[PDB]
């Protein structure tokens, strides 16, 4: 997921920087929570994971607004419809993250890892639906009437 | 600028930039559409998934190939496939790149006319060209004198060429290819008990065919060996954890190529088709065509097809002539590498069908130019 | 002596003597076993009831069909069924009669191998033979050129035949049949409030389907008529005196055959399956296959299936060809009558698998002979 | 079908008359059933059609026996093999006619035209396989070691 | 060649029975154009040359430009990759290999036989093609009897029933004496 | 092929030496690869054969440029048209050598003799089209308005 953003190099070019920055923050928090899953990471308390999930939800709302602006700026095409579909998915995931974070906070306060497993899963679903929102928004704003490098050569022989 | 080379086969789409040596995008040519009922709001807005995103989500889709036997049956789906290739996979605006498309020989003329019309009116390419696939395979084989067996997923065709002069009366197009072998493998898999019926299960059977199936050098001896002992059985694990075991179906599926009577077809196998295409050419060039049997396309990658085809042709050709089958390890991408060689040539840049010519003469210019 | 003809279908067992025109024994293919607790001494010694004695006592049994989708899943139960058929129903010693068994096409090979082994080792028959069911239906239809749609309780398969020469590459076996329609009727019956969950209640729902359900000529118009007025509602009385009323479920249950997407299956209906099987045959015989659409099996007895299928095929076939569906009034027993015709032939008596041949070659002789 | 027999004019010449008489009876019954199909004919009840079908089956058995006798009298040749093939076809058709006639009789007794359609079809198949049995038997018995007129001249111009 | 050029429209006949269907299409529809280039121009400009045929399974095909392209192979055998000259140049070359005094009598009697010479318009086209090769003075006329499909057999009837001919049969006794090589002496 | 160059002895005479030197280098590399085919030679690894093929391609581009200069210097004639045809052939062969060398390099890196067989074949085609480019260029520049010896006497009796 990180590689799809990492091929970005420096409408679009006006709100593009904000969106790429938000996606990069999302990926940073995402691997924060992933490292929590693996055991060693910046955040070690389930409360910290809930705070990180709420942060990802807030970034998702912001990126959703920016991508909606780009989407209505652009012209009718297939990539616009893909972008709108991904925006709906981001909306659903953000709502899930909010309410589930509040529920897990209350459950933890009333008195472990499996509490944060579902939050990590929902945030990972959200992130997967963002790297397809930046690409669709970029293509819809640019190719129709930052940068992304052309894809790498496919191997001729696969062992 | 730099020219695109889109080799839209019947089963796989292989695109890239001219002058390179490997495609950038290689994804299946399918267009899935969900068939179940969506219950979560916001999920299900996307009506159709194209290429690699319909191969991951195939559990809830009906995959439909737009190209069928090398002939584009569905045109809206193929516009979807081309849009995917240009924008989402290669990530290039088509307005700035000439496009070199490929096509099997002996297809309908409406096929070329509508590919040209779609490229010049929907994608607004500045130039294009449609090239026969076996010619490009001979380009990429590093020769100028050979007979190019070019299997695939749609068709299997020969094009005999002697020193850059193709012989159009000896082109033998056979409509038996990888997809017929997949369907026959499904049929013979029903014998063991495994019933694959859906489209996603066609893709599972295709993967079984790619992983396990091979070509027997001697069919009767291999059937005897498979019946006598269980040394030929190999197991495959389905996407839900089940394990299958096919011992005799391994070489029976690709034997359809050499005996097309397995699936009810009358025509002769690929060995007799190649030999008949050779002895339709002029007598002086048969010796040079015998020694250069370039094999291309995906379906010619079964383990042991070169040895078997050499054995089958050597039994037909005169005892004196030297038969040798050329099977490069990269032969799956030979057509595209030939497209890279052709589109990047200095000599070739006067042979594009420019947009101005299309405006003057309409979509019937592709028959004159190509 | 006189040969037996045991047509062990997936839902009913129909046995008799070759040369006759009607079976002697026709009983369901179920094997019930009591599940409650026996309290009276001497009652409850019998561990399992088979066939008709398990359909009377179904209130205290768990009926289990041994054959499931034409494939014998349970072999001890099917030995029980065959023992019942031979001794308690037909009342013949198997040692003195050849047996002609029937089987759907495209079944596993272990199925034929184990039927042969059980007949030759457990029942000691002197000879046997396993015949595809649609071939026998074409025997009993009085023709030699037709396409035999043969529904049933397990499977629904086509076999296109032209002048005694079957086309094995155009045999289209679909696994949608009467039992799936029974389960779908249970599902849609839950809408009105009636919940049938047990196996005995599966048998009650099967009887509802047989008595009331029919096939609509035009589905949308019939749904509109059923929603507008209550002229389509018919009542059925359950075995405990309760009265049910199904108005819209009458033609929705058998519509699963023409739209197998009702029960989540992807494959095309029986009309498209028949048409696809026709246009897989050689071009010269499609006109003769269009005019002889022999329909067999129990499931093809819904009131109005011939007219609907003719309407559905006529919309697919070219406007010139003459489509007519052949639906004999006895089509439930067409396979068995074909078995009587085949087993009593003078020519056929050299084609039995004699016991000596089985001793020589083992249970793999059935693949060569049949 | 009638024309193929009608070119007969008066081993073979010992059992030939019996075979030609049987074939003529078959054709007479056949057009009886055909006229039933067209609406007007000697027989008008489906029971009558079933009786006619059984009669044709009996004649088929008799003609099969006679032609088998001629076939084993004759010498090895290609026409003998054609004759044996047609005899097998006649056997199959006769068995079909018997059993299907009994089945249709029971169906009609338990309580229309389509009931007799298949019987007419099977009898017509039987008749087509007889006019090729009389000719093959005649040639095998005579030409190798009644009469049939030489074939008519083919048109030079076909409009 | 008709099967090959029929693949252009979309119709693919591959089997032997489908060879027979294509043969029937050729017999029913195909004809010979008097001027090939003008007929190609007419066929491309308008759809007045398209005629439909109904296959044995009810399908309808439509061939407009393949009608005169199939029998044009006779006059341009380079369509199917053959090098040799057309039937008009073959006839003219056969005429000018004969002695000079009999070319005038051979020009005026061009008997055409066999089935393939029954395309509608082959006599007029062949006369036009030969007249452009022969000297402007000589009178070219092609003899095309309506029964020319059976001309060889009618000639066999004339020859075999002659009174003079009955001494030219290869009798069985001669074959017994001399073996199967007698046919080269007698015939 | 070597003999055709070997009859050269010392527009043309200004760029002739460069062209003859390039052709001689081509022949030296060509028999290098041929000796690799026979088993014993200066280069023994398939990577070495790929490097040699790329070198021959570079020499082909240089010789193509020089021969094009001579061709446009010269006057209209038949040998000029032959020279231009051979230049087009050299262009095609050089493009094939480049792309196929890169493809074989990748195939060998991803993990034998038959890999170098096609490169040897293409280089041999290129060389055959050069010894006909030096001769045509020499004749077009010289005979119309180094050296080549007159051809040897043909045998009077061929055994
Ligand atoms: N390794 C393999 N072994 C056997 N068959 C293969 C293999 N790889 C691909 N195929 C067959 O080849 C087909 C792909 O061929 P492809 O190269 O895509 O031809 P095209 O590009 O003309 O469709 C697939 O459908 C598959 O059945
Ligand atoms: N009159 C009828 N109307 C509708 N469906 C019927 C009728 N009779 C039987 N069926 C269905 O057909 C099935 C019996 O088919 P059958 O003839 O036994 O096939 P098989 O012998 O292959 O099992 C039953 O399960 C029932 O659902
Ligand atoms: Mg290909
Ligand atoms: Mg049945
Ligand atoms: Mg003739």
């Amino acid at each position: 997921i990180q590689a799809q953003i990492d091929i970005f190099k420096v409408k679009w070019d006006e709100t593009g920087n904000d969106i790429i920055s938000l996606a990069n923050n999302m990926c940073k928090i995402m691997m924060s929570m992933t490292e929590f899953t693996r055991g060693c990471g910046p955040l070690k308390t389930t409360m910290d994971v809930i705070r990180a999930a709420q942060e990802i939800s807030l970034n998702g709302s912001k990126l959703n607004a920016l991508a909606r602006q780009i989407g209505e700026e652009s012209a009718d095409s297939q990539t616009k419809k893909d972008l709108l579909a991904y925006l709906s998915q981001i909306t659903l995931y953000c709502q899930q993250l909010n309410i589930c974070s509040k529920v897990k906070a209350d459950v933890t306060q009333v008195g472990a890892l499996d509490s944060a497993m579902s939050l990590i899963q929902t945030a990972r679903n959200l992130l997967t639906a963002v790297v397809q929102t930046v690409k669709a928004a970029y293509i819809a704003s640019t190719k129709f009437r930052w940068r992304m490098a052309p894809p790498k050569k496919q191997p001729l022989i696969r062992p | 600028t730099t020219a695109l080379v889109c080799d839209n086969g019947s089963g796989l789409v292989k695109a890239g930039f001219a002058g390179d040596d490997a495609p950038r995008a290689v994804f299946p040519s399918i267009v899935g559409r969900p068939r179940h009922q969506g219950v979560m709001v916001g999920m299900g807005q996307k009506d159709s998934y194209v290429g690699d995103e319909a191969q991951s989500k195939r559990g809830i889709l009906t995959l439909k190939y737009p190209i069928e036997h090398g002939i584009i049956t569905n045109w809206d789906d193929m516009e979807k496939i081309w849009h995917h290739t240009f924008y989402n996979e290669l990530r290039v605006a088509p307005e700035e790149h000439p496009t070199l498309l490929t096509e099997a020989p002996l297809n309908p003329k409406a096929n070329r006319e509508k590919m040209t019309q779609i490229m010049f009116e929907t994608f607004n390419v500045p130039a294009m060209y449609v090239a026969i696939q076996a010619v490009l395979s001979l380009y990429a084989s590093g020769r100028t004198t050979g007979i190019v067996l070019d299997s695939g997923d749609g068709v299997t065709h020969n094009v005999p060429i002697y020193e850059g002069y193709a012989l159009p009366h000896a082109i033998m197009r056979l409509d038996l290819a990888g997809r017929d072998l997949t369907d026959y493998l499904m049929k013979i898999l029903t014998e063991r008990g495994y019933s694959f019926v859906t489209t996603a299960e066609r893709e599972i059977v295709r993967d079984i065919k790619e992983k396990l199936c091979y070509v027997a050098l001697d069919f009767e001896n291999e059937m005897a060996t498979a019946a006598s002992s269980s040394s030929l059985e190999k197991s495959y694990e389905l996407p839900d954890g089940q394990v299958i075991t096919i011992g005799n179906e391994r070489f029976r599926c690709p034997e359809t190529l050499f005996q097309p009577s397995f699936i009810g077809m009358e025509s002769a196998g690929i060995h007799e088709t190649t030999y008949n295409s050779i002895m339709k050419c002029d007598i002086d060039i048969r010796k040079d065509l015998y020694a250069n049997n370039v094999m291309s396309g995906g379906t010619t990658m079964y383990p042991g097809i070169a040895d078997r085809m050499q054995k089958e042709i050597t039994a037909l050709a005169p005892s004196t002539m030297k038969i040798k089958i050329i099977a490069p390890p990269e032969r799956k991408y030979s057509v595209w590498i030939g497209g890279s060689i052709l589109a990047s040539l200095s000599t070739f840049q006067q042979m594009w069908i420019t947009k101005q010519e299309y405006d003057e003469a309409g979509p019937s210019i592709v028959h004159r130019k190509c």
